[PDB]
């Protein structure tokens, strides 16, 4: 019932799904691109991932507008997803140390 | 500083023809050239950017490809008045550089 | 009226404006400079999107001094907006939580 | 005693075993591979460090299927486990906020 | 007086110390290596300042083991660092909403 | 460890011209070159630093240019005093390394 957890839950489900449609729409977005690399979905799922987490190897990038406009989605959905679940660890923590404490 | 080397520097074709103009960098420059046209007396003038993009007001049968190092600017069906020096430039690097020119006669 | 909430609206305003003042500034500290690749405003503002998430491709960066010092402001701009974000979740969470134990 | 700090304590131990098997398992996956850079111990808890971090240089990085998993079990260790740290920060703070109002 | 504004003042007048020392012994540590980069002091600092905020463009890294343990060092107080800053405004968002509904 | 090629060996030029000087690099270097002046027997004397920034006391006659693998030194005018072995340097890698140097005959 605690809203921190249930905000945590979605936003993981929110991301899986925002990884799904980026790989598809970076690939849709890329191919028509000369020299474009995100084109194939087995490895532009992998470069969704590495966006989600900003753990970004250089490996793989878009170089269209609307692959980069994907590409913005991405990392906004993963930097809050992450710092939702930062959140929602302090939430917990606070609460528990307000019990441990006797409030 | 990259070279754009245009070779060869005269093309000769028959009215009709399509024609295959090259421009090669010196190192990757993905997308990043652009095409222009002088005729004799003539400012220059944007015929092709980053590679294939038209340009408004610039006849269909222009039309350009490639990426990384090799470039071609292609005309389809060749007429009179594309006879003109032809340069590419590059802007994926600073300083902007331009091809030495290739000019087409009929 | 909540403090968290008016913080993380105007960080996100103040981030737009960094993001397109740096796009400007980058392009304008760059092009001295043999090999910069930094100096066309589509994909300095690709850039500077890329700084403010630090999900960092490798495609472009600066080269100049200047260069690196709108990068640093880039930088911190956006690891801060996004850091008050998630701060701002938190407080969020945490009077929720409150609330529903009815504090 | 504190809860914050000890989870912190725990997930500071678990990311040190993550980073170790994660070594181990990115060599063992990636050795299959033509082309694979990923393939020595040493340079591979280098590697593990960097995406536990998400401070990517691009030096390295997995080509197979099951050296990208590894990787991602990587990625969240380390995000979580900086997130936790940040959430008992807070909740450090929090308290020691509410004490030097002497609530 | 506040321990979480004195805490964040602290952890930044340590990470510009941890940002010199860093630029002064990766080149210390690099130089005998064939093939560093991670050479001259100026370049140093900017490679230590995209470690400390993971905004890591690739242009520049360590290939020694102590010049890497330098770099774990730097990586771990920049998110540390910046990690206190987020707790630091989320305990002022706390404490600010505790008091806007009066408690 | 990164060669610096310096071809030709020796240049002749006549007083007043502008003569270049070409260093180019096994490897990629962004503009991590410095140019060195050695007169008989004298010690060498650094001209320009990063391939083209000025040193305090230098002619202005001396320019750099360049960025990647290929640099060149130029002189405006030359004259007598600019006789001399012109070497190129890398800090880009290391170890730093020197090219094998140019003379300058008028
Ligand atoms: C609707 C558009 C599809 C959108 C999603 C597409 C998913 C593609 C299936 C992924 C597995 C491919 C099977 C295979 O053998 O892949 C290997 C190819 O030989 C290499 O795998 C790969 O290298 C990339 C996989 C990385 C997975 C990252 C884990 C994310 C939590
Ligand atoms: C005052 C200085 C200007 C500062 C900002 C400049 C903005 C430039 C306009 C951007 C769109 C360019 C139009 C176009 O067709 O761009 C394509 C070029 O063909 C490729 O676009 C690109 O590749 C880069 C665009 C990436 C956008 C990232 C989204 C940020 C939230
Ligand atoms: C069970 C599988 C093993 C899993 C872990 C393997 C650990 C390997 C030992 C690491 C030291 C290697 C000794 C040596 O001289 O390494 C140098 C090689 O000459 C270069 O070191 C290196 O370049 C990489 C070391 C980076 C360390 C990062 C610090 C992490 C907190
Ligand atoms: C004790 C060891 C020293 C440790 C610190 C060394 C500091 C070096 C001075 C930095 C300025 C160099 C002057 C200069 O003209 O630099 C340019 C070279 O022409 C390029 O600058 C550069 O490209 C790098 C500077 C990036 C600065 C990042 C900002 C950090 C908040
Ligand atoms: C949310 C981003 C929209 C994706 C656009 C698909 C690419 C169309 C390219 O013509
Ligand atoms: C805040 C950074 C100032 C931007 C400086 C512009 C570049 C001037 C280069 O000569
Ligand atoms: C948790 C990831 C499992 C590691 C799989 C090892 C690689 C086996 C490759 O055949
Ligand atoms: C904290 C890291 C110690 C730095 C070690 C200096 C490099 C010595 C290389 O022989
Ligand atoms: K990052
Ligand atoms: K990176
Ligand atoms: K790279
Ligand atoms: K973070």
């Amino acid at each position: 019932s605690a809203l921190h957890w249930r905000a945590a839950g979605a936003a993981t489900v929110l991301l899986v799904i925002v990884l799904l449609a980026g790989s598809y729409l970076a690939v849709l977005a890329e191919r028509g691109a000369p020299g474009a690399q995100l084109i194939t979905y087995p490895r532009a799922l992998w470069w969704s991932v590495e966006t989600a987490t900003t753990v970004c190897y250089g490996d793989l990038y878009p170089v269209t507008l609307w692959g980069r406009c994907v590409a913005v989605v991405v990392m906004v959905a993963g930097i809050t997803s992450f710092g939702l679940v930062t959140a929602a660890l302090a939430t917990w923590f606070v609460g528990r140390e307000q019990e441990r404490r006797g409030h | 500083d990259i070279l754009l080397t245009q070779s060869p520097a005269i093309l000769s074709v028959s009215p009709g023809e399509r024609v295959s103009f090259s421009c090669r960098a010196s190192q990757s420059i993905g997308t990043d050239i652009h095409w222009y046209q002088q005729r004799t007396n003539g400012s220059p003038r944007l015929l092709i950017k980053y590679a294939s993009e038209s340009i408004s007001g610039i006849p269909s049968r222009f039309s350009g490809s490639g990426s990384g190092t090799d470039f071609t600017l292609s005309i389809n069906s060749v007429e009179s008045e594309d006879i003109a020096n032809y340069y590419c430039q590059q802007s994926n690097r600073w300083p902007f550089t331009f091809g030495s020119g290739t000019k087409l006669e009929i």
